[PDB]
């Protein structure tokens, strides 16, 4: 577990992930702050989204418990923050990095999965009305995630 | 009438039809000795209507080797009297008798017939009768470390379920015209071939709704064929496939016939020459015993052994059995031929009961027929075994002295154990214990730990305890009846309420820990289990794991330097479903009582925490403000419970729950269709609301309706209890208070600053001072699934099964829910009796000290389908490391109370390695990629300091060691594991 | 004509492509650069999502166009 985990920072350390940063939060191995920047062609653009992941006890045999902390207008991220991502629920495997949570996060950041949303309301304006969507996103990413 | 309330966990693994055929069957068992007297207690834990015992012979101090229910004081008396007493008491539902004459057609009135310990022309003279009468005949015997079992159920014996697994059942994507049925994506039918199933809500296809069951060919792990529909349709599209189980016939052969041409059961496919031996072997001892008046032959006696020798190849030459006898292995069976231990009893009597229950409920594959068992294995080799010191010495310790000797028993006496938890398990384990004598010597001792107190669902397989003791503490109780049953462990056994984890490290710490001798666990969770694993690998004890499910058991066995610890196996996690699924797209019963667990939850537990905390907390409205995730909603929450919605009479509480009624299961359903209407499609032209997702559609409240009224009586109910109302139950006071109920107009919503802190602060401030409610709390709801008076159970039920007509799925009942919420275990004596006899027979081993691997054994069963597995145990890996042969799991560095920089230059002078990262507990106490200043401010303290300063918490008097966690890089920065560092404050 | 296709890691590959190129043909391309398995290979482009079996001027693409390669994940 504790091994494990340190491998991991090291290995974010070794590579800077350019658009992520994760670190233990004081000196507490199970209990990271990471960042996220917004894909730049994206609503979500120019912000700054800080996560909370806590490793379980059993890491990395069951899934870190990873959740948004600034506020952001998703289909698939509702208002506590809680992310519909399939490889934290129960598609988790001892196989799978911080940096490829990352990587999954940004790309749903990217584009959303409206077919099987989490915020039905946001779903059905962005696949209704598109313009109304976007504008949404880029207020709130320029009310909460900038400063 | 099947009284859940004791039988919760066993209906779980029989069923409610099964106890119910069970409760009609009476049992008759010949000889009450150890075997005996365990084969009665499992029957009456497990229900059947009655049972009789039939042994006259008088009692002898050896018989107390495994009988726990005769004392020093019954010597003389016949056993079936003086055990009879203390077996009704087991249960109240099973009256037991004794019988001072037996005659052939007496046996007419009994369903099962089991017998042990009676010569071979008795079992001979009533099986020709039992046979022909269609009467269940079981036969039983136990001889040292052998045993034998014999089933004979009839000659058209019906068996309904052969495997006990719950019937297969899958949702359908596509069925092709000749029967090519395709399951969802990622998912897999499991059927095999020859099954039966039958399907519903078929779209396309509506003869196969009829419900015929239909042959099963399977093409693969995701497709299966069912033959043609030309017939019917063309193709089918989705549906939901459900097995179909068939009953078998299976055909026993009387004991007269199968002693020439036997059928075997192997326990083990290592040593698949051996039953053959064993069956001569008993038949010899059968033999022997009719010709000396029925004495067996005498412990590790050479005349004895050669005349069961020549019995045994005049046996072999008569029945014309075509097998070389082995000479080693008879004359062994000869010498422990007086043996009696417990284990082998509890064994064997585990396996007789679960037969008996097949036999009376006709479930389950039973035995056919022989099954013969050793545990050969366990015979010490580090003492010395011989006629002098196998000679009875006029003790109760006679049956095993028989077997291990009076040195062994010097061994046994003066062991110093650690038992975790007081179960199922615990209770056997301690029985056993104590019929072996274990910790009885001068430097004995036994401690046994646990903090949960007794239930009445406990009392179903934990023969230690009685309805006077519920509400008390196991280990007390536990710790008690031991004692009671073998005096010499007066003041040898400690009983703590202590739960095992890193609070109690100032109880079970190192001089608590140095004295033992092993550790022996019987938890019921793996958090637990990992912890105690942890420890014994510090200290270096034997550990003895075992677990049961149902009718599934393991056990497994921990030796310092020889094996792999606990935690280097990994079992399947519990299985949780997507949020999104959850909370909008149910397709199952099991998602719907999720939901309506989490809704109990945040009804009446969390808001009444936030109210609670805001009323002792002075502060606590800054801190949420910045720390929760909604403070919106927490002040919302306070809001509604304090002021808003504060019920004044039991009639506001009755209208809260039509208001919540309205709120679930009326208004969220018509938003979600109104932002995904059923007439809309996906971004790929597919409808929307197809396969995994069903449309749902709002309910109207119908006060005649069962369900709405329950969820109704439920919801108030709670209520009141949070407020401390008085709640009813009479209907007629529900329908006069909702006849008057105007439902408030409800639109779907479209849609379409910083003043929102400004309205947050208004809020804030609209609340009522705390110094203004001095003394005034609301009461919480915990939830507890085994009171049926606290309304939980029933609003889980209600909720999931109104969720459940939202979106058309088949509601499950009181039992199902209760078994899903409440994460309830299945449990079964039988099994606890057999993981028992188990761990005992590997804790001679360990006793005896064996070094070699193969010597141990882990052990795995079903007596579902009776599978019996024993494989040796892992060993511990090995690893290079500075040239040297390094054990993973059991090695460590001793280093002292040293300064961070002397322990780096340790290892790197030393160990030639590079250390980048040094951590204790959860915290990072070193890394090689932190700033200078950092490690310059850390280096030249020590250790203890370093973790006090880190941590922000003073090392507690009685800490003595600190475990730390180092990876190193060697010289050429290539990665290299390394052993955890023990440093000595 | 020419295009940019960018990555979740903030790299950004530019490809010589024409107007009539079939996706899968610019999957194959960033295949052959990258190494990703277009199985794997989520394109995007001003919303809309690259379907195989299409060419570029289906989706409007012309001169210089920007494209975003992410994972396939749904649930
Ligand atoms: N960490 C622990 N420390 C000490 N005892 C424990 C610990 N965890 C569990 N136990 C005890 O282990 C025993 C487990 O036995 P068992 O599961 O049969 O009982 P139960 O949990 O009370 O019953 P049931 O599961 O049938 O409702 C219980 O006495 C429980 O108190
Ligand atoms: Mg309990
Ligand atoms: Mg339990």
């Amino acid at each position: 577990a504790l091994k494990r985990i340190n491998r991991e920072l090291a290995d974010l350390g070794k590579d800077p992930p350019s658009s992520s940063s994760a670190g233990p939060v004081g000196d507490d191995l199970f209990h990271w702050q990471a960042t996220i920047m917004g894909p730049a062609d994206s609503p979500y653009a120019g912000g700054v989204f800080f996560l909370s992941i806590h490793f379980p006890t059993d890491y990395p045999f069951k899934p870190p418990k990873v959740n948004f902390t600034t506020r952001i207008y998703h289909p698939n991220i509702n208002s506590n923050g809680s992310i519909c991502l399939d490889i934290l629920r129960d598609q988790w495997s001892p196989a799978l990095t911080i940096s490829k949570v990352l990587l999954s996060i940004s790309s749903l950041l990217t584009d959303p999965n409206p077919d099987d949303p989490l915020v039905p309301e946001i779903a059905h304006v962005y696949k209704t009305d598109r313009s109304r969507y976007e504008l949404s996103a880029r207020e709130w990413t320029r009310k909460y995630a900038i400063g | 009438t099947i009284d859940e309330g004791l039988y919760s966990r066993q209906l779980y693994v029989l069923g409610h039809e099964a106890m119910k055929q069970m409760s009609q069957s009476n049992v008759l068992i010949i000889g009450c000795k150890g075997l005996g007297v365990e084969i009665a207690k499992n029957v009456c834990l497990a229900g059947v209507k009655s049972v009789t015992l039939y042994d006259p012979q008088p009692t002898r101090i050896e018989d107390l080797s495994s009988q726990y229910f005769l004392t020093e004081d019954d010597i003389g008396v016949p056993r079936a009297k003086v055990t009879v007493s203390k077996l009704a008491e087991l249960n109240q539902y099973v009256p037991v008798s004794v019988v001072d004459e037996l005659s052939t057609e007496y046996l007419k009135n009994f369903k099962c017939v089991v017998v042990t310990e009676t010569s071979l022309t008795k079992q001979l003279e009533i099986n020709d009768f039992t046979h022909k009468n269609h009467i269940a005949y079981i036969a039983a015997d136990s001889r040292g470390l052998f045993g034998s079992i014999f089933c004979d159920f009839g000659e058209n014996f019906i068996c309904t379920d052969t495997d006990g697994n719950e019937p297969l059942t899958g949702m359908i994507a596509s069925i092709t015209d000749d029967g090519v049925v395709t399951m969802l994506e990622e998912t897999r039918h499991g059927l095999e071939n020859g099954d039966f199933v039958k399907f519903t809500e078929v779209k396309g296809m509506p003869g196969l709704n009829d419900g015929t069951p239909r042959k099963v060919e399977v093409k693969g792990p995701y497709t299966f064929s069912i033959g043609s529909v030309k017939d019917l349709g063309s193709a089918g599209y989705n549906g939901v496939f459900t097995q179909v189980k068939v009953p078998t016939k299976i055909s026993f052969k009387s004991l007269r016939e199968s002693l020439k041409d036997p059928e075997y059961v192997y326990p083990d496919f290592g040593k698949m020459m051996r039953p053959p031996q064993y069956h001569i072997a008993f038949q010899a001892l059968s033999a022997f015993a009719d010709a000396h008046e029925g004495s067996l032959p005498r412990p590790r006696n050479d005349i004895d052994a050669a005349e069961f020798f020549e019995f045994c190849k005049k046996i072999a030459s008569t029945l014309q059995f075509d097998v070389e006898l082995d000479e080693k292995l008879i004359k062994e069976i000869s010498y422990q031929a007086r043996g009696d231990l417990v284990a082998m009893s509890a064994f064997l009597g585990g396996a007789v009961a679960q037969e008996v229950l097949k036999a009376t409920t006709s479930k389950f594959y039973p035995l056919k027929q022989y099954f013969y068992f050793d545990s050969l294995e366990s015979l010490p080799s580090s003492v010395t075994i011989s006629e002098e010191t196998c000679k009875p010495r006029g003790c109760r310790y006679d049956g095993q002295i028989a077997v291990f000797g009076s040195e062994f028993q010097e061994k046994i006496a003066s062991l110093s154990t650690f038992l975790v938890g007081a179960g199922a398990i615990g209770c056997e384990m301690l029985k056993n214990w104590a019929m072996m004598g274990v910790a009885t010597g001068e430097s004995g001792h036994i401690s046994v730990t646990d903090m949960d107190s007794i239930e009445k669902s406990n009392l179903n397989r934990q023969f230690l305890f009685r309805p006077r003791d519920v509400g008390k503490l196991k280990s007390e109780c536990a710790s008690t009846a031991v004692s009671i049953m073998n005096p010499s462990l007066t003041g040898k056994i400690t009983s703590y309420q202590e739960r095992v984890g890193p609070e109690s490290e100032g109880i079970f710490g190192d001089e608590f820990f140095e004295k033992l001798s092993l550790v022996t666990n019987a938890l019921d969770n793996v958090e637990a289990r990992m912890y105690v694993d942890r420890r014994c690998v510090f200290f270096e004890k034997p550990l003895l794991e075992s677990g049961t499910l149902g009718t599934k058991g393991n056990t497994q066995v921990v030796v310092p330097h020889l094996t792999e610890s606990y935690g280097s196996s990994q079992d399947p996690p519990e299985k949780s479903f997507p949020i999104c699924t959850l909370k909008n797209f149910p397709n199952r019963i099991e998602h719907t009582i999720a939901w309506a667990r989490d809704l109990f939850e945040g009804l009446f537990k969390q808001p009444i925490d936030n109210v609670n905390m805001y009323l002792s907390s002075p502060n606590f409205l800054e801190t949420s403000l910045k720390t929760s995730s909604n403070p919106r909603e927490v002040l919302e929450n306070i809001r509604d419970y304090l002021v808003t919605e504060k019920p004044l009479s039991f009639e506001e509480c009755i209208m809260w729950a039509r208001l919540q009624f309205d709120k679930f299961f009326n208004n969220n359903i018509q938003q979600l269709l109104f932002n995904f209407p059923k007439d809309s499609v996906t971004s790929t032209g597919q409808p929307f609301w197809s396969g995994p997702k069903r449309a749902p559609t709002p309910l109207s409240f119908d006060i005649h309706n069962r369900e709405h009224f329950d969820f109704i009586v439920a919801a108030a109910s709670l209520y009141a209890f949070n407020y401390g109302l008085k709640s009813e139950t009479d209907p007629a006071i529900y329908e006069r208070v909702l006849a008057g109920y105007n439902p408030p107009p409800f639109a779907p919503k479209s849609g379409i600053a910083n003043k929102d802190k400004q309205e947050l602060k208004s809020i804030a401030d609209s609340l009522p001072p705390p110094s203004s409610l001095v003394g005034f709390r609301l009461t919480p709801a915990e939830f507890e699934k085994d009171d049926d008076s606290n309304h939980h159970i029933d609003f889980i039920t209600a909720a999931s099964n109104l969720r459940a007509m939202n979106y058309d799925i088949t509601p499950a009942d009181r039992f199902k829910t209760k078994f899903v919420a409440g994460k309830i275990v299945p449990a079964m004596c039988t099994s606890t009796a057999v993981v028992s006899g188990l761990v005992c027979l590997e804790l001679v081993k360990l006793v005896d000290g064996k070094k070699k691997i193969e010597e141990y054994k882990n052990g795995f069963f079903n007596l579902a389908i009776g599978l019996f597995t024993f494989s040796d145990p892992i060993a511990s890996p090995k690893m290079k490391v500075n040239g040297k042969e390094i054990d993973k799991i059991w090695d460590r560095y001793n280093l002292p109370d040293c300064t961070l920089q002397e322990l780096i230059d340790y290892f790197q002078k030393e160990e030639g390695l590079e250390v980048t990262m040094l951590s204790s507990g959860v915290s990072l106490l070193y890394a090689n990629f932190q700033p200078p200043k950092k490690l310059a401010e850390r280096l030249p303290l020590k250790i203890s300091e370093l973790v006090e300063q880190i941590t922000k918490k003073k090392l507690e008097p009685f800490r003595k060691h600190l475990v730390l966690e180092i990876c190193c890089d060697d010289a050429n920065g290539e990665d290299v594991e390394v052993p955890f560092i023990c440093i000595k404050l | 004509m020419q295009i940019f296709v960018k990555t979740l890691t903030g790299k950004t590959i530019t490809l010589e492509v024409e107007s009539s190129d079939t996706i899968d043909n610019v999957k194959s391309k960033i295949q052959d650069k990258e190494g990703i398995p277009p199985d794997q290979q989520r394109l995007i482009f001003a919303g809309k999502q690259l379907e195989d079996g299409r060419t570029l001027s289906d989706y409007n693409i012309q001169k210089e166009s920007t494209l975003h390669l992410v994972l396939r994940l749904r649930g």
